[PDB]
């Protein structure tokens, strides 16, 4: 119910995969809970992942184009450390809800009936969801789910998806604008995830966190022929384009090092 | 008013399964019992199973279909368990009735309005003065404007068409899986909350049982020459996860003394 | 916790492009480094070239079609960027789902409500951890009820349609009302963004800082085949770049202007 | 992210242009923020500009029905202070938002097909837009947008707008009476501006501004020929009816003179 | 800071005309001049006549169609108006455009939504940095469902149809007092407010001038065999109550001196 | 702006008219404002008025019906004491408001157009007005408007209000049942007024209050004949049935006595 | 400003009626006299009697159709009630007048929106400086979609058809649930009022709490077409009167007097 809210001792960490175009931007805050029986400390994920949305021409078919663009995120926490437990994390997965509304009628002129029934509910470009987790980690996924165009929503396992007829010959001319393109294809991710970890006492003082960021690249191809035009989807074409950092954790001395990052 | 924290942690990694236990001793001088607030939360994955496609006539896919959560404490000590949370909710819902005429004709009609939720948490009739359960059952499934369906859906000639799709292979006729309820094949988080109390006179320590498991349906489809039909057979598997826990009333610690993994099938 | 304010200017009258940035230097003493809030705000002219009204077969003019905003730290200092705002958006939009029967008839209908606006901001890709940038740029354009419209929207026969008007007239009498158009099209741009850069204590007491603001032009021409007018959109024709640098003091919570560059791209 | 609140000392200057009808109510907060490296200084502009809306008959062609109004607004300041620099201002433009309604449905009795989009949006008579700024001051032009008719809106840059068809033979009768027009035309305007800026300290106490108020006049003409009504307009007839008025400051003693004003 | 209250007031039992007035004197150590909040309140009739019924080929009756406030320093104190309320609002609405397409047909619209008021409150061109002025005029006024009209509607053939009940005795043949405006047949109660500043090496002693008014519109109605016609004539009577405050500074007391109660007629 | 509450001192007065059924709930609440310059008197004015409508038989012809109602109930309150002054009072009268919305649209399956124009507004049954007012007395009518009946709205100038085919022979059988009747007809009326007062000092202690509640009485007169239904409303039947009250205050003893009660 | 607490219960366990009163006696240095706060709640039954299924031609019930609240002062005491709740409504409702025109017709309505209520709260008009009364009674009733209907509905065929079904006469009636809660099962009164007490007067005083109910006689015939129905009103008469001793010295009630009183017609 009440836990836990009281001194906090701040360290940040900052760093860039070049290769990837994958930025962590973490925060610890260790917590000297007076009231809470462990060491505890609070890491909250931030940064930002780059769409690396790319138009391009296939090398052996220079006639087929190829939009490479991102449909799940991935985000994730762990630890080897026995001594450490996940004890809290944000978000977490919950129940869908929606509001419904039905009508049944008559009229008498003559005899007639009606009815109608309507569901209303909330969506997102994409949607987190909670791959996995026990006491030593977590692993989120950000999964591309529907966007808004003319004519209607579509879902993002729609393979006509982002294909257009061409208004040019270069590859980016075969595909929707960006401003038909949402922030997360367009531009990229800006990830906010919190967990919390507690470290039992007397039993050594220092822990490693693999923090993990990346991508899942779908493909969209597209080409002319006949006058009609041919659109094909590869899903999980380039899976687990993934940057992983692991940082050391002092428990007793509040210090937080940076030890490792792959790739670079 | 006193307050001390703690928590306590047990994982099944073969069921995929993970309590976090969060843990409040309250010491009120205006109460003659010791209160103990107990939030359970962690992960209990659905154990959804991808149906292979090439299967032709007849195909089969597992779904997490209902996760019961229990908090126990035993018959010999003097802890109770005196209250909880969610509490079941006698339902609402709005209404208008409507009626018209004109001058000849003579309209009249009746809406209604109401939250629909494709898993409902409900309390476990098992619910005593020692012990507390919750079930969270799949409830109001929408294939796409088709439903809603639950686990008992039967259409006299399609049968349960709750994950049926539609000219093609079996394993391929089943709705695309981001289609279905999350819970249905991702992991339900749960995040209960009960409060216990203890007599000063008892024992210096106790014990509490928390017990976390998945009930998976099977459900299947097969062609019979004319159309697809379709079927959901409960609980056709369970995986279930007992933990046993140790409270120090004295010192305000918790300490896991027992885990017990168990496998059902039919 | 200890606060101490400061400002910064720095003008390109040439451009018409004003950098006003704002500073919140911060010493927490549950932090082992040193907090810095910067606000980026000013003005950023869109650079809008009226058409000439003579222009008989062909005309052109240029609109403001995209702004960028970045803020940097060198490599060789301790500065990194940890914070900012604002961030990308995971958009949201609300459905409606409706099935109704009579008896015999079968309607069915799916409603979106989503929010429409002219421009749009998100980030830049070469955002890292020394690095924030944003990009603002024209996103959802009305004509009247036609539209929306963009950069490259684009009718097989009309081309882009976005400032076309219709008339038989003169070319450069055929574009729509001045009024019409979007204000960050043809007005200011009033940037307003947030950073928050951390400094190691064991490090320099004073780093370097470089703030850019940028318009990048289109070029919007129409023309007249005989038959119609049609319309197309060149982008980034004409880029305007000013680059200020900065001298941050840590020690003394002191900003000071260093560098200028106003540079001028024309294709 | 917040700067700058603290102890204040507040001056007031008020003043009139008999001339053209404007007043300027200007009121100087110097703010001494213990927390700041500069001086600073908060100036709120209000006061009234008159509509001077007239009705009147050509001196040449007195048949002809004249009404003169005002377009836009303007109001501005800058200084020339070397030491000065602007670092605030409200208001700012903004990106105009609206809300969007989209809808598919069939109908099968037969095979039917409908569409349906619905744009929401807020109107204002008259929408405030930076036209200049930089570090050394700012400039407003507040223009006529949209009103509100019977059967409709109307924009501003509509011709036909405010003539009607004459209830009488004096000019006023050629023109919408006065509960048809809005309160910035009927009346007038009630600037509120904010302006903060900041001073150098130890190089010169004194700094002067030049603060402007004033009107664009636009021109309907109207008249009666062949039993059908005759209307024209003229756009920026009466450009930059302003006053301006300059302010002294000493920002060592708090003092505030005014040093001119034009026209009187 | 400091603060200093008090009121003031002024009638003519003739006119039934109130002025109440209300002073705050503020001291603000962090300003070089004395503070005057003053609130102006109190009564103005309409001066509504009702129309004889007897009246058989035309007809008239006087209405309250503008209400003028007015409040003034002298040219030769130090004593400026520097700020007041309410202000000239810059109107806004909302806007809904729709566009529909079925196949074949074609449909589109377009709604606005905004606020109506019988009587609208606009600033007296004659403000200055000395004197603020409210003028509160006649504005949407609705007959029925007809309407709304205005001081100046005119309908080519039924002339101004304000007042007018059905195109019986002329006097007879308006609508019911009932039926128009609050304010063009009670009373009007304004609600006005000014702060004005003092130069500290001004005058111990200032005066104030509180100018309440009313513009009386004669609404007339005549048979000219076929038709009723009517016809609003602007301010035909005026009825002006001009109060003058002596402002004591420095002791922060009002007293009123002057009273004019003056009647204009055309 | 801020005038004027600090300090007070409170007095009670209740009296009934058993005559004219009426009772006055009297409120003295005397003000020590310490920043102000006057005594001040803050006059809390509730009661009850009750309804008194009444179903009757002619005493010359009993087979006419009448219905005795309260169309208006009558407040106010009034001194002679030329040390004291009316400062403020609530209610007031205020400007109505309404919104409004209006539409055109057109259709091509061809050509048809069509408008269509909303009013909307709240409605009271009765409504208070200011019907005089000055430095020494405020009165109040509150008057009936408009009620619900079963098919709309219905005008209290209608003549036809509370009538209904007989449902037996009594004089109540004529008119509505008490179930469509308003609480200030069924039952009455329950006032809320207040007035702030001011008192000259060093000038006299006393001062006296005359304060005034009553009704106006409407008649509605229902008869059958040869088969259909005669009915006639006299407006103003019976005026002013009012009861007043003097009160004599003392501004210094804090003292507050009942002079006087007309009727009793 | 001081404050002290009491409270006092009357039962009438033969009528189902119970007083329950809530007393704050507040000193407050800034008034001349004792002020009492009294909230008046507890339990009035609507002696709903069910009726005779065997019944054939014709039937009746009982149904609880007004409820009655009164909270006295005595004539020779110093105590004046001052305040009360509730008090009555002056109700307001919203209109929206619409105008329509198509040319290419001239349609027009108007809507009123306001709230319907099976029971309404009014005052008693024997209510006075020494008096205040309430009148809670059955006011806008729903059949089905039919209605509303209340104690004197009368359709000129059908009389009033308020608990007309649409068989057996004792059968023919509405279901029971489907009754307005206060007309089958209990008032739950909340009245709140305000006394003043002079100093100089008596140590002691005397307050009277009367709850009542009047009872309506529902009854329904056939005549051997339709099926008629009519309501009697106050054909039964329950009332419980208390007489409660209030001690403004030591702040203490003390119930002193009761009466069951029964009119039956």
């Amino acid at each position: 119910d009440i836990g836990q809210g009281a001194e906090i001792i701040k360290r940040t960490q900052d760093i860039t995969s070049k290769r990837l175009a994958i930025t962590q931007n973490i925060q610890f805050d260790f917590v000297k809970d007076k009231k809470y029986n462990k060491d505890a400390l609070v890491v909250k994920m931030q940064g930002f992942i780059s769409s690396r949305t790319t138009y391009s021409d296939l090398k052996k078919y220079p006639y087929i184009k190829r939009m490479i663009w991102p449909f799940q995120y991935n985000i994730s926490l762990k630890t080897k450390d026995s001594n450490v437990d996940l004890i809290n994390y944000l978000p977490k997965n919950k129940i869908d809800s929606a509001d419904v509304s039905q009508k049944l009628g008559y009229n008498i002129g003559s005899g007639s009936f009606n009815y109608s029934k309507t569901i209303s509910y909330n969506q997102k470009n994409y949607v987190t969801e909670v791959e996995s987790q026990n006491s030593k980690g977590v692993k989120w996924g950000v999964k591309a789910n529907s966007f808004v165009t003319p004519n209607g929503q579509v879902s993002a396992y729609d393979q006509y998806l982002f294909a257009q007829d061409p208004t040019g010959p270069a590859a980016r001319d075969y595909f929707v604008p960006d401003n038909q393109l949402p922030p997360l294809i367009q531009s990229g991710f800006n990830p906010s995830f919190i967990t919390t970890l507690s470290h039992e006492r007397g039993k050594g003082d220092k822990s490693e966190f693999e923090i993990t960021y990346g991508r899942n690249m779908d493909a969209t191809y597209a080409y002319v022929t006949r006058h009609r035009l041919a659109v094909d989807r590869k899903h999980d074409a380039f899976k687990n384009r993934n940057v992983t950092v692991k940082y050391e954790v002092n428990w007793k001395t509040h210090e937080v090092k940076i030890k490792s990052i792959t790739p670079k | 008013v006193t307050l001390y924290k703690t928590t306590a942690t047990a994982d099944s990694d073969k069921f995929k399964i993970s309590q976090i236990l969060t843990f409040n001793f309250i010491k009120d001088k205006s109460y003659d019992k010791d209160t103990l607030v107990l939030k359970a939360t962690g992960n209990i994955n659905s154990g959804f199973v991808k149906p292979n496609p090439n299967d032709y006539d007849f195909s089969k896919l597992y779904w997490g279909a209902k996760y019961n959560v229990s908090i126990s404490s035993q018959s010999n000590d003097s802890v109770n368990v005196v209250d909880y949370a969610p509490k079941n909710q006698n339902e609402e819902f709005q209404v208008q009735n409507t009626l018209g005429y004109t001058f000849g004709n003579t309209a009249f009609s009746e809406t209604i309005n109401y939250k629909q939720e494709s898993y409902r948490t409900t309390l476990s009739r098992n619910t005593n003065y020692k012990n507390v359960g919750w079930g969270v059952e799949a409830h109001k499934i929408m294939n796409n404007g088709a439903g809603p369906y639950g686990r008992d859906s039967f259409h006299p000639t399609y049968g349960n068409e709750l994950f049926l799709a539609g000219s093609a292979y079996a394993g391929q006729n089943f709705i695309a899986q981001h289609q279905m309820p999350l819970l249905s094949r991702s992991n339900f988080n749960p995040e209960f909350l009960s409060v216990l109390s203890h007599r000063q006179d008892g024992a210096k320590k106790s014990k509490i049982t928390v017990t976390y498991q998945r009930e998976m349906d099977l459900y299947q489809i097969c062609w019979n020459g004319f159309y697809w039909a379709g079927a959901n057979y409960k609980n056709f598997k369970t995986r279930t996860f007992k933990s046993t826990y140790e409270i120090d009333w004295e010192n305000h610690k918790v300490k896991l003394l027992d885990t017990k993994e168990t496998e059902n099938n039919k």
